[PDB]
């Protein structure tokens, strides 16, 4: 522990919307300092979303205006993608970094496969 | 997903063994695979891991330069070549599978599937 809770795969309808669940149980002392969602490009995970102390940042142009990440509940950083294209099919990684009172950082990630249907 | 280990047994210090682990399913390449070990009276500890996709490899510091992990995705098989074996390497070795990518591969809670283990004994 901690671990992220992310399904092995999700489906979304072509031209519709999809939610990629990424949840965790908040732990006493583990302050969330970074959230990233990444898309797998061969051997390279590529950041598409970053949440840091300055706010939310969409890091790949093709997701601009189509990407939201939950923020209202501690431990729910699920990703929502709208107007799905067939070219959105990929493996997506949820990655959360926590910092403990001593300054140590702990990182966890987990992969889901997004399939776009119909 | 079922995981089945092969290999193991008795070897002399300085010798070597190859362990293997076969996985069911059809999405093997997207799983990170790991090896863990447990000696009697001690807790289970990380040995090596290999990431999904590009297959980055990670090793406990005490096995770096001695053990090598690799995978054959067309065979759903992960291998552990344990060279330069020492009596301190005596333990039951377990293969495991999870959906981590670059982080958390040392944390046993990050692996959802486990084999029953194979015993390795290194005699001096």
């Amino acid at each position: 522990r901690p671990i992220l809770e992310v399904p092995e795969s999700v489906t979304g309808p072509w031209k519709g919307d999809v939610n990629l669940p990424c949840t965790y149980d908040p732990l006493q002392g583990y302050t969330q300092v970074l959230v990233k969602w990444l898309v797998q490009r061969g051997s390279d995970p590529v950041t598409i979303f970053l949440r840091d102390s300055s706010g939310d940042h969409i890091q790949q142009a093709k997701y601009q205006g189509r990407l939201h990440v939950s923020h209202k509940v501690p431990g729910d950083v699920s990703l929502q993608l709208s107007t799905l294209e067939m070219d959105d099919r990929s493996h997506y990684t949820c990655e959360v970094t926590w910092q403990t009172p001593d300054g140590n950082q702990v990182v966890r990630d987990k992969i889901t496969e997004l399939r776009v249907q119909k | 997903v079922q995981l089945v280990e092969s290999g193991g047994g008795l070897v002399q210090a300085g010798g070597s063994l190859r362990l293997s682990c076969a996985a069911s399913g059809r999405t093997f390449s997207s799983y990170g695979m790991g090896w863990f070990r447990q000696a009697p009276g001690k807790e289970r500890e990380f040995v090596a891991a290999i990431s999904p996709f590009g297959g980055n490899t990670y090793y406990a510091d005490s096995v770096k330069g001695r053990f090598t992990i690799s995978r054959d995705n067309a065979k759903n098989t992960v291998y552990l070549q344990m060279n330069s074996l020492k009596p301190e390497d005596t333990a039951v070795y377990y293969c495991a599978a999870g959906r981590w990518n670059r982080y958390g591969f040392e944390d046993q809670d990050n692996f959802d599937y486990w084999g029953q283990g194979t015993q390795v004994t290194v005699s001096s």
